[PDB]
């Protein structure tokens, strides 16, 4: 085991022992701790409430020196998620608060939950979603509920 | 416990989150 592997094993154990609300995360298979799936639930009383959004987190060899990449494998409609599902957030950019020794998988996932709860507007990875959030919030909320339904298969 | 039980537990927790969310999304 190298430094990345020991750290990922430790973070997985901690996430399992202390699960964040509405987040199920870990390696997809323990024979490769560099590829994780995280299921993130849209928080209750927010526009994506009860959506279940799967994301792949792909970790670099030198973790935790460098951040993972993260992409959703469900449809999304969000200012900070590219149309192809890639997540565009400051915590995942190499040195707002960017990747550093303080950061962790738990903080990545919590930051994504927060951005769902409160969509923000610096990045424009989805300009249509950025514009609808800014100017037609009621219509944004209608599409969010559709994204939720789709995430549940309903 | 072992790897395989952690993996089955993880997959069970994923299934359980979907079941939980579908109930909440369709309730009232």
């Amino acid at each position: 085991a190298g430094t990345a592997l020991k750290r990922l094993m430790a973070e997985y154990k901690q996430l399992t022992l202390n699960p964040p609300e509405g987040i199920v995360a870990g390696p997809m298979n323990e024979e490769n701790f560099f590829e994780w799936e995280a299921l993130i639930m849209g928080p209750e009383d927010t526009c994506f409430e009860f959506g279940v959004f799967p994301a792949i987190l792909s970790f670099p060899l030198d973790y935790p020196l460098s951040p993972p990449k993260m992409r959703f494998t469900c449809e999304m409609f969000h200012p900070n998620i590219y149309p192809d599902g890639r997540v565009c957030i400051s915590i995942l950019h190499a040195p707002a608060e960017r990747w550093s020794p303080v950061q962790s998988v738990e903080k990545i996932l919590l930051s994504v939950v927060s951005m769902l709860a409160e969509p923000n507007d610096e990045s424009g990875a989805n300009v249509d979603a950025s514009k609808m959030w800014r100017d037609d919030r009621e219509q944004f909320y209608k599409i969010a509920k559709q994204i939720v339904q789709k995430s549940l298969g309903l | 416990g072992p790897s395989w039980a952690r993996q089955e537990s993880l997959q069970e927790r994923k299934q359980a989150l979907y079941e939980y969310a579908r109930r909440r999304f369709t309730e009232r």
